[PDB]
């Protein structure tokens, strides 16, 4: 189902559990990115990292507020907001800023990520 | 290189006018402190005067 095609690629995505080992249906996934099911399935799935990096247009703003929330380890952000300000200048990445933050000691590979493809200004902010 | 040229040039302009934002104070000093020290040569000048 994974490498279906398109049409029927929405009406199972809803239906699909009945007891597996799914640790590849997320890795296939994520080998076969289609944003509209990584929800719809991850939302009674697990492993996001693997979810703010195959596909782009990103998750959208559809994968925040789910998503720094939790937490985890560092890096898969080095990527993200750092892709962002280049590209994307829907301030999205200010948003996923104090976001990926959220941390009692990082800041270190925080920064050839936010200079590299000319920043400033909204990290001087 | 493949992104070490598009980094420094929307950036570098930073040094640019900050050289120029040099400039100033040091020529700025000795011209300003011309006009001055010398109006003390005249200070002390007039002390001689009056005083004798």
């Amino acid at each position: 189902l994974a490498k279906t095609n398109r049409l029927a690629e929405l009406e199972e995505f809803i239906n699909g559990p009945n007891n597996a080992h799914i640790q590849q249906v997320g890795d296939r996934c994520y080998d076969e990115k289609m944003y509209d099911a990584a929800k719809l399935l991850y939302n009674n799935v697990s492993n996001f990292g693997r979810l703010a990096s195959t596909l782009v247009h990103l998750g959208e703003y559809q994968a925040a507020v789910d998503g720094a929330r939790k937490a985890n380890s560092t890096r898969t952000w080095k990527e993200v907001c750092f892709a962002c300000v280049d590209g994307k200048e829907f301030r999205l990445a200010q948003m996923c800023g104090l976001h990926i933050v959220v941390h009692a000691d990082e800041l270190e590979e925080l920064i050839n990520y936010y200079q590299d493809r000319g920043y400033f200004e909204e990290l001087i902010t | 290189q493949a992104d070490r040229l598009t980094q420094e040039p929307e950036s570098i302009r930073k040094w640019r006018e900050e050289q120029r934002k040099r400039l100033q104070e040091l020529d700025a000093a000795s011209k300003v402190m011309e006009q001055e020290w010398r109006e003390k040569a005249k200070k002390d000048l007039e002390e001689w005067n009056q005083r004798q």
